[PDB]
């Protein structure tokens, strides 16, 4: 399961050079 | 002793022992999905821990046995959740309801202590030695609150600050330790949150934190390390163990991180149901969600009258109070899919229908004594609504499949059925045993009706024919004289007395979708499937239309439940022996026991029992 890291990665994901301010970020991976 | 350290990974949870070499193992755990928080007994060797992929909170003893699921409803992201050691207390933060709550270590009396202006609280930490709890709050302004760990006299400590984790609490220091997730430092203050101090600021991603003897214990998800170092200065660091990725929390093992005393460590306060420390090393008593604390200040009385509520897979209480307490989610195994409830007053046993499974169901409050009432072998049925006549003992209910009225004794013993014809289409169904009379909505083909009839099915009328599209749920109110129902397609709430006379619109603007409605005192409850609210209009006139609770998902049914006099209930005429009536009691004109029997019986010479 990863409800939890999901919910985490989601809220600080922004904070990642590849945002400019124009990123709905990228999907979540690193489940398992 | 020995001190060790317990951190949470993916689906385990290992113990580091720190004194002897850096020696891994798992704790011996099965079933958990995702461990997030960690906390301990030191008194029973037992670990506690969240799991967010299952939305509960379970303990164990340290080898593993002894798995108990301790809150396992009405969770959605349980990040925070520390274990009050003097009082034997669970307390938790749910950033996703917005809740911190509290219940006894194995999980019983459970209350919720801040919810109000509370949004997204994360990290936990209890001092019960003093009577106050912390905790640090993400959505909105991010701040670090404090209150004591009765809830009361919350406060703002830090208020400038990013989101923060690790909360944590240097007892024999008076100083309080955090991560701050969006200025990637970490930070300790005293305890009233200031002469504030950076304790290491060259951190790429600090995540978790915990504190022992001399030093500060950290993880960090960039360096996917657990790392320790001094607790003041930030130097002499080491590296616990390394290539340990999304470690969701860790935290030190040992008796010196849980000491002291307060007056809940002996005989439990004298409390009945819950122990909570208060400044300055005192205590109150606490209750469980919706109780009152008695006279005495020690002991607590059940809620007399209620709302309850029900959505797809769950039932909910609500009640009208001073502390606009929140509502809770009764704690009711074997609930699947509820379509709709009622309530017995006098046994205090919740009713329900199951469309799953297709059956009638009755349980305690609490989950226990679950029984089936109404049951299909593996022809076929469909229970679509149901009314209990308190005083004959019976539930009336109408059933999709064979569109008959039958009628069951709450032990599941079948009475008959009282209404079934060629057309007929009886859907919505309410009793009124006071008064002889059941009242149900009949969903004919191109034409919708709202009938009446005796409670044995005789004396049919229809008392509205028109203006009618989808009559989908009835109420009514003996006392005031008034019938009530909800039509979903014509959006609106219409009334009229019990004689079909008066026939009035309440509300039709600003509605979507109504599927239920209740009575409780003088107000009309009603909810909104589309738009996901509770809403209650004054019957008196004087107050307006009021919104109750708002974003609630797939409501399905609501009920008022009143404190059953039990003089007055004893003075209907069929409460006691169902007025010698083997099948049907109903009164009628002169306030006089009249038996009848189903259609499929017909009353014998003797006129108190039913034949062939
Ligand atoms: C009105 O409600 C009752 C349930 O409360 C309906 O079901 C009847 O329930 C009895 C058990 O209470 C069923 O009896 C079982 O049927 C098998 C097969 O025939 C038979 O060997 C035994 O009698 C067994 O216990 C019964 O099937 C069922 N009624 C019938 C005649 O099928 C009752 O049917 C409901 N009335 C209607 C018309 O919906
Ligand atoms: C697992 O531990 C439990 C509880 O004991 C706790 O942990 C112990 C290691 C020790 O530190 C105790 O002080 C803690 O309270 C064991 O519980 C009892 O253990 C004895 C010996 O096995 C057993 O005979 C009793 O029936 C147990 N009583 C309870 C409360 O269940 C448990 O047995 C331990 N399991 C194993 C594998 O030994
Ligand atoms: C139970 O708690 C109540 C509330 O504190 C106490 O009732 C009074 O409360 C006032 C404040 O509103 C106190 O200043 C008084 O001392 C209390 N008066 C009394 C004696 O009732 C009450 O004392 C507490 N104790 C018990 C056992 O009832
Ligand atoms: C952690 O560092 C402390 C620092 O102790 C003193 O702290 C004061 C105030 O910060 C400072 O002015 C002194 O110079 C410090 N003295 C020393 C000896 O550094 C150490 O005392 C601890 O031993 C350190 N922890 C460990 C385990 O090394
Ligand atoms: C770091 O710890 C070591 C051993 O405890 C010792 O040199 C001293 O306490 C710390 N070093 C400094 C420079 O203070
Ligand atoms: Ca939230
Ligand atoms: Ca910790
Ligand atoms: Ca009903
Ligand atoms: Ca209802």
């Amino acid at each position: 399961g990863c409800r939890g890291l999901k919910r985490l990665y989601e809220a600080f994901c922004k904070q990642d050079s590849d945002c400019l301010a124009g990123c709905v970020c990228p999907m979540f991976s690193e489940c398992g | 002793s020995e001190a060790f350290l317990l951190f949470s990974r993916r689906a385990d949870i290992r113990r580091i022992s720190l004194e002897t070499n850096n020696n891994n193992v798992a704790i011996p755990l099965t079933g958990v999905k995702e461990a997030s928080a960690l906390d301990f007994d030191v008194t029973d060797n037992r670990i506690y821990w969240t799991d967010i992929s299952l939305k509960t909170i379970s303990r164990a003893f340290m080898n593993g046995s002894a798995l108990e699921h301790v809150v396992e409803f009405g969770l959605d992201y349980p990040e925070g959740m520390a274990v009050d050691w003097l009082g034997k207390n669970l307390y938790w933060a749910d950033t996703g309801t917005n809740r911190i709550e509290v219940s006894k270590l194995d999980g019983q009396h459970r209350q919720v202590l801040v919810w109000k202006d509370l949004d997204s609280p994360r990290a936990l930490a209890l001092d019960p030695a003093e009577g106050f709890m912390y905790w640090t709050e993400w959505g909105g302004k991010p701040k670090i609150d404090r209150a004591a760990m009765d809830g009361s006299e919350r406060t703002t400590l830090v208020p400038n600050v990013g989101r923060a984790n690790g909360l944590t609490i240097d007892y024999a220091k008076r100083r309080l330790y955090w991560t701050d997730l969006d200025t990637n430092l970490i930070e300790s203050s005293n305890m009233l949150g200031l002469n504030r101090e950076v304790i290491a600021d060259d951190l790429p991603h600090p995540f978790g934190l915990t504190q022992y003897q001399d030093y500060i214990y950290w993880t960090d998800w960039s360096r996917r390390s657990i790392e320790r170092a001094n607790k003041t200065s930030g130097q002499n660091r080491t590296i616990i163990q390394g290539h340990l990725d999304y470690v969701m929390d860790i935290l030190v093992f040992h008796s010196s991180r849980q000491s002291g005393w307060n007056e809940c460590a002996s005989s439990n306060g004298h409390c009945s149901h819950l122990c909570l420390a208060v400044p300055v090393g005192g205590f109150v008593c606490g209750c469980p969600a919706h109780y009152s604390l008695n006279a005495d200040n020690r002991t607590c009385s059940a809620p007399t009258t209620f709302l309850l509520f029900s959505q797809k897979s769950a039932i909910n209480r609500m009640v009208i109070d001073e502390q606009q307490s929140p509502d809770i989610i009764l704690p009711i195994h074997s609930l699947r899919n509820v379509r709709a409830i009622d309530y017995d007053p006098l046994d205090k046993q919740l009713y329900w229908i199951d469309s799953r499974q297709n059956m009638i169901r009755k349980a305690q409050e609490d989950g226990s004594q679950g029984f089936t009432v109404v049951v299909s072998s593996v022809l076929e049925i469909q229970p679509y609504d149901l009314s209990i006549d308190i005083y004959s003992r019976y539930i009336y209910w109408t059933c999709e499949a064979t569109n008959v009225i039958n009628v069951t004794r709450l032990d599941g013993r079948s009475v008959g059925v009282v209404l079934k014809g060629e057309q007929d289409r009886p859907r919505a169904i309410v009793v009124n045993p006071e008064k002889g009379y059941m009242y149900f909505t009949n969903l004919q083909e191109r034409s919708p009706k709202i009938e009446r009839a005796a409670l044995d099915g005789t004396e049919r009328e229809v008392l509205f024919f028109s203006g009618l599209s989808k009559p989908i749920a009835l109420a009514l109110d003996s006392r005031l004289g008034k019938l009530f129902w909800a039509d979903s397609d014509l959006r609106r709430i219409e009334s009229s007395d019990l004689s079909g006379a008066n026939r009035i619109v309440l509300e039709d603007s600003n509605i979507l979708q109504p599927v239920g409605l209740t009575v409780f005192e003088n107000w009309l409850y009603w909810i909104d499937k589309q738009q996901q609210m509770i809403e209650k209009i004054d019957m008196t006139g004087r107050e307006g239309r009021t919104k109750v609770q708002a974003r609630i998902a797939q409501l399905s049914d609501i009920h008022a439940v009143k404190e059953l006099n039990l003089q007055e209930y004893r003075q209907h005429p069929c409460a006691q022996d169902n007025g010698g009536c083997s099948h049907i009691c109903l009164v009628k004109g002169d306030g006089t026991t009249r038996c009848s029997c189903p259609m499929h019986l017909v009353l014998l010479q003797d006129e108190l029992s039913c034949g062939e």
